[PDB]
């Protein structure tokens, strides 16, 4: 037995809730072979420490 | 008077372990301890002026004590507030007599008995300890002034603590950001070497090199890898009032505006220090050069071109710049 | 209830509470932003 | 805080003239 | 207890780092030149009324 609230989402949240989820994975599959986006930590692990950049100078 | 030594040492221990612990209201014991250093005996000076280092770097407080006067106060009122004040004053009176005794042991004509020289080393060691972490306090310029007259001698091989003194000097440079004390310590080493017409060691002008403020680095640099609880856990919270949840809200707000400010005023401070401090390393440099010093050309010309887009023979020196096994030098090489 | 006079003390204690008075003012018209509180404490 | 509440302006300027 | 000359609290005292080796052409620097230079510093560089009455870059352009 369908509960209320599965009813309810369906007739009233389902149709938007779908096509954000087409549009999010769109966007995803169409910015996965770009370069340029990058995590801000992985940015950090590229960029290195203090040290690690006096050394790099050198 | 060996046996007086003893005693001297008794007697200074005690004073230690009476002011240590609970300062606040201990303060004729340190105020008898700094006039202990004033004594005309060495033995009593030596040993006063070497136990103190460790008081003062345990009793300094955060921040810088301001000159409350009572003249906009006429308050009265404080039991547990007013010792508080007092303590703070007479700390800082004795602090201040402290560092006058330092600079005048500091001057030391190199000629007196050894013992006086042996006093003066002494002064400037525990000088230099000192400010490791007394330079955000009253009266740093007096250090920052003997500190440098020992350096900026024209002869300070024979010293056996230029090493150090160097070295603590570089460490601040480099690790001041804002570039207050930077600029602090500069105003002093120009106004030294224009007394001395421009006339140092390669070795002490190295300290230059090490300015922060003169440096810029990745917007995105990874810092030391530190991992601390985000906040504490929901089920192990400590009961607090309705009235003090609402205060914690209402500092808490405070305490996110003055961050902002704060950091606001940093970054438009940095800006402005590292200007003047621009023009006075390149004052420095150009005057160096106009005098033609066959010794110091090597280190102006890197710091040209260190600091030069910030902008609108090893055997020969001691005291190799600081970060060396990182840092190769790009003009000045062996 | 204090009975006694002064005759120019009276006037170096007014021009001194005046003077408070004034600071005080300007202490606290100028601290309406924090910018003036962080700046005083690098002060 | 401000204690300059404790006198009104025309009792402070008139003795502010005083001055 | 090991019974040393000094006691305890001094023996700590005394044992930190700081007493190390603790046992009981040519130039002066001229205050008084840097002193006159001061003052004319300050000179180049710029009474009994109360004072709410008297009251009422090198690094601009870099290359980034």
């Amino acid at each position: 037995k369908v509960s209320k609230s599965t009813k309810k989402f369906q007739s009233k949240h389902l149709k938007h809730t779908l096509d954000q989820r087409r549009k999010e994975k769109i966007q995803k599959k169409r910015i996965q072979g770009r370069r340029g986006n990058k995590t801000d930590q992985e940015k950090a692990d590229a960029a290195g420490t203090r040290e690690q950049q006096q050394l790099k100078k050198s | 008077t060996e046996e007086k030594i003893l005693q001297l040492k008794e007697d200074i221990a005690d004073l230690v372990t009476k002011v240590m612990e609970e300062p606040e209201e201990n303060t004729a014991a340190l105020g008898r301890l700094c006039k202990m250093v004033e004594s005309k005996n060495p033995n009593t000076c030596k040993f006063s002026m070497l136990a103190l280092v460790p008081v003062f770097k345990s009793i300094i407080p955060g921040y810088r004590i301001r000159p409350l006067t009572e003249t906009e106060k006429k308050e009265k009122v404080s039991k547990e507030v007013s010792k508080l004040r007092n303590f703070e004053q007479a700390l800082v009176y004795n602090y201040k007599n402290y560092v006058g005794r330092l600079q005048s042991l500091s001057k030391t004509p190199s000629n007196a008995a050894p013992i006086q020289v042996s006093l003066g080393i002494l002064a400037t060691q525990a000088a230099k300890e000192l400010i490791s972490t007394a330079s955000h306090f009253n009266f740093r310029t007096d250090i920052f002034t003997l500190l440098l007259r020992r350096i900026c001698k024209p002869r300070i091989s024979t010293d056996p603590t230029s090493i150090q003194i160097i070295q603590t000097f570089e460490t601040l440079l480099n690790e001041d950001e804002e570039g207050s004390i930077s600029f602090e310590i500069l105003r002093i080493f120009n106004k030294i070497l224009k007394t001395r017409n421009f006339n140092i060691e390669e070795s002490v002008l190295n300290m230059l090199l090490s300015l922060d403020v003169l440096h810029d680095y990745d917007p995105n640099t990874k810092l030391k890898g530190n991992v601390s609880a985000p906040k504490l856990k929901k089920k192990d919270r400590v009961h607090l009032s309705k009235k003090q949840r609402k205060a914690r809200k209402e500092m808490q707000q405070i305490e996110e505006e003055m961050r902002n400010a704060e950091q606001a005023v940093s970054a438009e401070e940095r800006e402005r220090n590292q200007s003047e401090i621009l023009k006075i390393v390149f004052t420095i440099y150009l005057n160096i050069l106009k005098n033609n010093a066959k010794t110091l050309i090597g280190s102006v010309l890197e710091g040209l071109t260190k600091f030069g887009n910030m902008a609108n023979y090893r055997s020969l020196r001691l005291a190799d710049p600081l970060n060396n096994e990182i840092i190769k030098p790009s003009v000045n090489v062996s | 209830m204090i009975k006694d006079k002064d005759s120019a003390a009276d006037a170096d204690d007014l021009e001194s509470e005046l003077n408070a008075m004034y600071s005080d003012y300007k202490t606290r018209r100028s601290e309406r932003d924090a910018k003036f509180r962080a700046k005083q404490a690098r002060g | 805080l401000s204690r300059y509440v404790k006198w009104p302006e025309y009792v402070r300027v008139q003795r502010q003239k005083k001055i | 207890e090991g019974d040393h000359k000094l006691s305890s609290k001094a023996r700590m005292i005394f044992n930190d780092p700081i007493f190390n080796n603790v046992e009981p052409f040519d130039s002066d620097y001229d205050s008084e030149e840097e002193k006159n230079q001061t003052k004319k510093e300050k000179h180049s560089r710029d009474e009994n009324l109360p004072d709410w009455f008297l009251e009422d870059a090198m690094n601009a352009r870099p290359i980034k």
